[PDB]
């Protein structure tokens, strides 16, 4: 599927009398906002992942050089999950592909099965996970509160704007994006801010205010609410019934409110 | 889960016709009703209610009341009503009418960018306004007969210095027992892990696993002046045997607790996404060593 299982599919067991190391490849080409997953090792399979912090750390090439950090190599990446089954090692990892405006590029994470044979040597059934980051052509209709020169969103804000040194913290920052059907929307907030509501794209704020309309009016897909990265993404539906307006708030005490608001025009 | 409110501050209720003003509310389990009365009479809601008095924990076991809000229990057995009377004394009406005007806060085209700004900025302060009101109400003690409002509403000191209101609630029954620990000796078995039932409970620790999106919790043995460790559970928990802010482990969580004592249960709604595995705990603390237990929670990664 969109998972590179190395235990129950793409099996990395050794065949008998093995004396050389082979390398299975699991190439995936996801679309933006989709979830990729690596299953490797278990309580009955002693496989280790490289880098053990993948996907938070990945390799930029299949040859395990130029190790890089995904927060900076693939801006926008979200929903990093890590699940363990044997103690003292984690075996199922996953994350959500972010919007990209630059050319496609791969990221790599390896998974090795190692054993010493009898001179003597050690043989490895390596499994390379090759993910291609899709390229889009228009930036996301959204707000980046972490930079005025965002590589993901259309509107951006320098920190001199979201801090209260020049303006008082009573005048908030309202970022309106207009968008239509099948459009990517989202926002990113700085690290120690909190997003209200907890499920912004499942529940937003009505323009009467303090209202979580739970979005029966606008049914959004590919909803991503990463509260660890304050990165939020979704896509408006195939058809817009009526024009709608909703908003969500990033808040931090003694700071301005950073508010993301969308007007969805009727589209088909 | 819907959220109900009966605000007797409104002119629609203060300048009404008959002498018995009545707001009616039909709730369900895990809902939350809020009651804003200028001068609470008879019983003190939501801690003590009027039957035509009883304390809410005996009527609807598993409920929590914080500030002026009742989080209904995530398990009710029988459909039950409650009543809370509010004495609108002539000048209490007049007094708040003078404060409600000072506050002064469906098909809008909003073609100009600027008028769209005003409607949103208007909606933004009602958001910011209500937040600071529940914060001030939570700081309030449990025994409070006279409602007061937070300063920095800028309301004048001159304004701070007939009708009878009755709000009546009915809440339905359900059958889904609480995924939690009940550390009190009673045979009602409202929780997944009582100690009246053997085995659920070992070495004074109650070990529960929680999945993303689930609501779990615990309720200490009842006493009037008990405490929880950490004092701010669930907002601060024990993690790796040190007091950690829960927001650093599972941001996006919700909680339903009482900051002033351990009398009421403690509920944690695990967020829609937790990224790692996390073991956390909170402890019941008492001058009675037989009433002290640890609530250990295994939070399992996933999505929802
Ligand atoms: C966020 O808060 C933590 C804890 O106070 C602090 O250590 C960290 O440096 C803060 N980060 C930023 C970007 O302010
Ligand atoms: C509430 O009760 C406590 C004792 O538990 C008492 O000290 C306090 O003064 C009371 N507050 C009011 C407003 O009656």
């Amino acid at each position: 599927n969109l998972t590179c299982d190395f235990n129950d599919v793409y099996k990395l067991e050794f065949h008998p009398n093995q004396q050389t190391s082979v390398t299975k490849l699991c190439n995936l080409t996801p679309n933006v906002l989709e979830k990729v997953t690596i299953k490797c090792g278990s309580d009955k399979l002693n496989y280790n992942l490289y880098p053990p912090t993948c996907f938070e750390e990945v390799y930029a090439s299949r040859n395990m050089m130029h190790l890089k950090k995904i927060k900076e190599f693939v801006i926008g990446s979200s929903m990093f999950m890590r699940r363990s089954l044997t103690p003292n090692k984690i075996n199922e990892v996953s994350f959500r592909i972010p919007p990209n405006m630059m050319p496609e590029k791969p990221i790599y994470c390896f998974c090795e099965n190692k054993k010493t044979i009898t001179s003597k040597k050690d043989i490895i059934n390596r499994g390379i996970v090759e993910i291609i980051i899709p390229s889009l052509n228009e930036k996301v209709k959204g707000c980046d509160f972490t930079t005025s020169e965002s590589t993901i969103f259309s509107k951006g804000y320098s920190i001199n704007e979201i801090s209260n040194k020049s303006s008082n913290n009573q005048q908030d920052i309202v970022c309106t994006v207009k968008a239509h059907a099948n459009d990517l929307i989202g926002f990113k907030c700085p690290s120690n801010y909190s997003v209200e509501p907890h499920d912004c794209f499942v529940s937003a704020f009505n323009l009467s205010g303090k209202n979580e309309n739970l979005e029966n009016k606008l049914k959004l897909t590919n909803i991503i609410m990463d509260h660890y990265n304050n990165t939020f993404y979704s896509r408006l539906p195939s058809l817009i019934s009526d024009n709608w307006k909703f908003f969500c708030v990033c808040s931090k005490d003694n700071e301005k409110k950073l508010v993301f608001t969308v007007e969805a025009s009727i589209s088909s | 889960s819907k959220s109900h409110k009966c605000d007797f501050t409104k002119e629609k209720y203060l300048l009404s016709g008959e002498k018995e003003v009545s707001c009616e509310i039909d709730a369900n389990p895990s809902d939350d009703i809020t009651f804003i009365c200028p001068n609470k009479i008879d019983s003190l809601c939501f801690h003590t209610v009027n039957i035509s008095t009883m304390s809410i924990q005996d009527l609807l076991y598993g409920s929590v009341v914080y500030g002026n809000t009742l989080f209904i229990s995530p398990y009710v057995r029988t459909n039950t009503p409650f009543y809370c009377f509010c004495n609108l004394d002539t000048v209490t009406i007049q007094k708040f009418l003078k404060i409600n005007r000072f506050l002064k806060d469906l098909k809008g085209g909003n073609v100009s960018e600027a008028q769209a700004d005003e409607y949103l900025n208007k909606a933004l302060n009602r958001f910011k306004k209500m937040k600071d009101l529940s914060k001030f109400f939570n700081d309030q003690a449990d025994n409070t007969t006279k409602l007061n409002l937070p300063k920095s509403l800028n309301i004048p000191n001159d304004i701070l210095n007939s009708k009878r209101g009755i709000m009546s609630v009915f809440v339905r029954s359900n059958n889904n027992v609480i995924k939690g620990c009940d550390f009190g000796n009673n045979n009602k078995n409202y929780f997944s892990h009582p100690i009246s039932v053997a085995g659920k409970v070992n070495n004074k620790v109650c070990k529960i696993q929680g999945k993303p999106g689930e609501l779990v919790g615990f309720k200490c043995a009842f006493e009037e002046n008990g405490k929880v460790e950490p004092p701010n559970c669930f907002d601060q928990v024990l993690h790796k045997n040190k007091v950690t802010d829960l927001k650093t482990l599972i941001p996006g969580y919700a909680s339903y607790t009482n900051k002033h004592s351990s009398k009421y249960p403690y509920y944690l709604k695990i967020p829609h996404f937790v990224n790692e595995q996390y073991t956390i705990q909170c402890k019941c603390k008492s001058n009675n060593s037989q009433n002290e237990y640890t609530f250990e929670l295994d939070i399992q990664p996933g999505e929802s």
